[PDB]
């Protein structure tokens, strides 16, 4: 979605993850 | 010797030009080491067996011995997407070992055919014989960690302090941290168990490390996991130019009963290349090889000089074996000696270009009190770590080299050690100690190899 060439935080993944199972 | 890889050419290799990044010798075998510090029930082996897929072995004999001790790898294949529409970390995809070198892509990324990165070998352990397997004498054991913790619990488990204090003392540099079993966690659980998880590591080496959260189960940003494989985790320097070394970790008879005469094969002895690259038709010495004793009860040692046949990896075949995982090498020794994990313990190595043979070590130990990273719940003696006993029988465990030790003598700090079999190491090398506690071994300190008794090898 963004160009994250660096590190992300846990704020991101987490929020995907949940994305995840919640449209899943 | 098998199609769809990058073809292996003894004529057209050398030894300076190779490094961990080669094409070639990534296409066929792992040349990096990642141990997994996890545990079982909280997916140690599900996020393994997610990222690497479902291995088969080669070959695998009919009784385990000392499962609980031996040392598990995992070869796993990443590779990354070069169509710059597609983006991260979906670009980055982790498969088996036995995949060609370029598929085409399997998702909508609008074209791009993926393309072989890297090959990570995964050192996972039963217990904690990783912590004195790799903890002072270094070598190239592994140059990464995974550190696990589940979801469902609350950091920090009772389980947890351990895997830290092993973090710790393994001085490992690179640690990613992995959250599993978060699927079943609401998103304030999931925030509350980070925070608690960063004030665990705050202040220890996890300070600088990714907290990423993945479901094993359901195979969950697992491409995070590899992109920070590429990324975070650097290459590690390995020296392919000295003569080669292995210590021999598995060990197979490969010949099936009732076998006709010209189907019979040597004897394959897997294990973990140390510094140097193994080449097919290479004369080698395995030490201490063949250990008797005399008529009156004397011990003698005849290494054992064979040519390597072939060479594996996992379900590939290979024609030079570099470090950086586990290679099985095939071998013209008679299947007697290596049937069952017989050949366990010895170092196979270049004629002439291996370390001396030793029955007893004279260490200077530094004993730990308690054991790293444990809590001491109402019995406040078992955690704390007794002085050395005469007669006491310890686990040595130089490098990936495990031989049991009984304690002859201690004098103030330097102790003799009686090993059980002579073993094959050099004057000045880091060693660590382990003791029963209880239906395990724990590490309770290491040393330096002062002195040390040393035994001919005789050669006929």
């Amino acid at each position: 979605w963004a160009g994250s060439e660096r590190d992300y935080t846990y704020e991101e993944l987490l929020n995907r993850v949940f994305n995840i199972m919640r449209e899943k | 010797g098998q199609p769809h890889l990058s073809r292996q050419d003894l004529t057209t290799l050398d030894v300076t030009k190779l490094t961990p990044l080669s094409h070639e010798v990534i296409s066929r075998q792992a040349t990096i080491n990642i141990g997994t510090i996890g545990h079982v029930a909280h997916g140690k082996s599900t996020v393994v067996k997610a990222i690497s897929g479902v291995h088969t072995v080669r070959f695998k004999n009919e009784l385990e011995r000392n499962i609980t001790i031996k040392l598990g790898y995992a070869n796993a294949k990443i590779y990354k997407l070069d169509d710059p529409s597609c983006p991260r970390p979906e670009c980055y995809r982790s498969c088996g070992s036995s995949t060609p070198d370029e598929f085409p892509t399997d998702i909508p990324g609008t074209k791009g055919n993926f393309k072989l990165v890297r090959h990570v070998s995964f050192v996972d352990c039963p217990g904690h014989d990783i912590l004195m397997a790799t903890m002072l004498n270094g070598a190239a054991v592994m140059d990464a960690a995974l550190l696990l913790i589940a979801g469902n619990e609350s950091c920090p488990q009772p389980q947890t302090s351990e895997h830290l204090a092993a973090i710790e003392i393994m001085k490992l540099k690179h640690i990613l941290i992995l959250q599993n079993k978060i699927d079943l966690v609401k998103e304030s659980q999931a925030k509350e168990q980070y925070e608690q998880i960063l004030a665990f590591v705050q202040g220890t080496v996890a300070e600088g490390a990714p907290i990423i959260p993945i479901s094993a189960q359901l195979k969950y940003n697992i491409e995070v996991v590899c992109e920070y494989i590429v990324k975070k985790i650097p290459v590690p320097p390995r020296d392919f130019t000295s003569e080669p070394r292995l210590i021999v970790i598995r060990s197979f008879d490969v010949n099936k009963p009732g076998c006709e005469v010209d189907d019979l094969k040597g004897g394959v002895a897997g294990g973990s290349i140390l510094k140097g690259v193994l080449k097919v038709g290479q004369e080698i010495e395995v030490r201490p090889g063949i250990v008797s004793k005399d008529s009156e009860g004397k011990l003698m040692c005849k290494p054992i000089f064979s040519k390597i046949v072939s060479l594996f990896a996992e379900h590939n075949d290979l024609q030079y074996a570099a470090p950086g995982g586990l290679i099985g090498v095939g071998t013209k020794i008679d299947p007697t000696l290596c049937r069952a994990d017989r050949m366990v313990g010895q170092v196979l190595g270049a004629v002439g270009a291996l370390p001396e043979i030793f029955t007893e070590l004279e260490i200077s130990y530094f004993l730990l009190r308690r054991l790293l990273g444990v809590r001491t719940e109402g019995d406040k003696k078992a955690a704390k770590v007794q002085k050395l006993s005469k007669n006491e029988v310890l686990m040595v465990n130089i490098g990936s080299l495990s031989t049991g030790g009984r304690v002859s003598a201690v004098k103030a700090d330097l102790g003799k050690i009686v090993l059980t079999n002579p073993v094959c190491t050099e004057v000045g090398e880091k060693i660590a100690l382990s003791r029963r506690v209880e239906k395990h071994w724990r590490l309770i300190g290491w040393g330096q190899i002062r002195r040390g008794v040393t035994i001919k090898p005789t050669v006929d």
